[PDB]
């Protein structure tokens, strides 16, 4: 007994689900906590050693903190800030190393798939850049001219989309609710006439159209969202969803505890 | 001594303080000084 | 230059607590809770649990200033019903929530084949 | 300057999906909207990152390295 949910369309990186018998503050909580307090790996610290391709060095740290990585068993990893280790070590981060040199007479294209994780991963299946495309090269980090080097070494903690939209591994999250305004939550601007005007959404097969001659249901309360939660690449999309709503469980946990103990 | 750069030629040079700024190679007269050897830290955000 | 840090806005700082209860003196059998590194995420699924709850006057929430991560919530109750018990109350009912929708959106996962 | 490796609006990576766009525009002839829809690209936000880009690093690349090793 309780929120009931109904998937639709499941893939690897999008889920389409319909969530009926709960509240939209519940719904809409779930949502949040999807899009920014669900922890992830990601590179955090830069070292550049060598860099003489055309692009800044903090540049490049940029673009390499954006870069997905595996975060599946990224809860047996720690929090640097609470890890008694001095700047990293092996329990709360993964070190990962860029090396590419510009040896051929055409562009040579660094890409993620170059990087190399060099700590030991204690049989976590964290760190690993994410590789989607058929190619197989991941994400194109930088380019090198002929004889242009670029040397660097990188240190991924675990944080959250809060603290940075680099650990945010939920990309869009499409919501909707009542397709056919029963619960008259929105007025529709229109010039001639509103229906005609206001393309039909595609969740209107799932619910009975109004009958155009009953009165106004001034009972009736939001239920049965439908939501489709999309993947990055970090976790899977169902990991996504489950770990959003332990999250959220986690802190009203935690506002009991905090309460019970004072 | 200090290391440089030819502007023109990439080449490699060490200079001391007496030193006329030239390139050995090829005679340009702009160096740029190297990179420095301690590491430098960047935050990836 | 004068950015705070973002750790800022859900980690505690020094010497504060994750909650603080006053009491209302505008109206009898009345709390206002401050909740601190806090947000609309659980202030308003908080307040529509209390508001679900029967014996519960007056429930609030509000979010003084974008600045900071914190909010305010005034919780009133009949006579003879402590606000924290209500808030408990709306915890627990929203903690059993949660983990039927986590049972369910599992089960209904592990019947797909096409993932 | 290089392609982004995320979408402004939304985060959705397309640092992955620039030497396939290209390769879509060029090899298979294919116009911009649809190479951005097989691509995967969807939402308005996604394709106006990837539609939009100016690849100005190729000219960067044309000048002889400072620093050659
Ligand atoms: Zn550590
Ligand atoms: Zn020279
Ligand atoms: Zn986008």
């Amino acid at each position: 007994e309780g929120p009931q949910v109904k998937i639709r369309e499941a893939s690897k990186d999008n889920v389409d689900f319909i969530l009926s018998n709960v509240d939209l503050a519940m719904a809409n909580s779930l949502r949040r906590v999807m899009i920014a307090e669900i922890p992830t790996l990601a590179i955090d610290s830069v070292e550049v050693e060598t860099n003489t391709t055309v692009l800044a060095d903090e540049f490049i740290a940029h673009r390499l903190g954006l870069i997905p990585l595996q975060s599946m068993d990224i809860e047996q990893l720690e929090y640097s800030r609470d890890c008694f280790c001095e700047d990293h070590c092996d329990k709360c981060s993964v070190v990962l190393t860029l090396q590419a040199f510009g040896e051929s007479e055409s562009t040579t294209n660094v890409y993620s798939k170059d990087l190399v994780i060099v700590s030991n991963l204690m049989g976590r299946n964290i760190g690993h850049p994410i590789i989607q495309d058929k190619e197989g090269n991941g994400v194109l980090i930088c380019k090198l001219r002929k004889g242009q080097e670029l040397k660097l070494t990188c240190v991924a903690k675990k944080g959250i989309a809060k603290e940075h939209a680099k650990w945010g591994p939920a990309a869009a999250i499409e919501f909707e609710y009542d397709p056919w305004n029963k619960l008259k939550h929105t007025d529709y601007w229109y010039e001639q006439d509103s229906a005609k005007e206001w393309p039909q959404s595609k969740n209107c097969e799932y619910e009975d159209p109004p009958n155009e001659g009953d009165p106004f249901d001034y009972k009736a309360q939001a239920d049965t969202f439908y939501m489709n939660v999309e993947s990055v690449g970090s976790i899977p999309v169902d990991q996504v969803v489950v770990r959003g709503i332990d999250t959220l469980q986690k802190k009203v946990a935690s506002i009991l505890l905090a309460l019970t103990q004072m | 001594t200090l290391k440089y750069i030819c502007a023109e030629c990439s080449s490699k040079l060490s200079l001391s303080r007496t030193d006329a700024v030239r390139c050995k190679d090829c005679g340009h007269r702009i160096l740029l000084k190297a990179r420095t050897k301690r590491l430098v830290q960047f935050e990836a955000r | 230059m004068n950015a705070p840090d973002r750790f800022e806005l859900f980690l505690l700082g020094e010497g504060e607590s994750k909650l603080k209860i006053d009491p209302d003196t505008k109206a009898p059998n009345a709390v206002v809770i401050t909740f601190e590194k806090e947000d609309h995420t659980l202030g308003n699924l908080i307040r529509a649990e209390l508001l679900n709850d029967r014996k519960v006057l007056f429930a609030a929430y509000k979010v003084e200033h974008p600045f900071f991560a914190r909010f305010k919530l005034r919780i009133q109750t009949t006579e003879g019903y402590d606000p924290k018990d209500a808030l408990k109350n709306a915890c627990n009912s929203i903690i059993n929530k949660l983990g039927a929708l986590k049972t369910n959106f599992e089960t209904e996962w592990n019947l797909q084949t096409l993932a | 300057m290089i392609v982004p490796v995320r979408c402004f609006s939304c985060g959705k990576v397309v640092g992955d999906k620039w030497e396939s766009y290209l390769n879509l525009l060029q090899e298979d002839e294919l116009d911009e909207g649809t190479a951005l829809s097989r691509l995967g690209l969807k939402r308005y936000c996604c394709r106006r990152m990837i539609l939009t880009h100016v690849d100005l690093i190729e000219k960067f690349l044309r000048y002889n390295p400072l620093e050659k090793r």
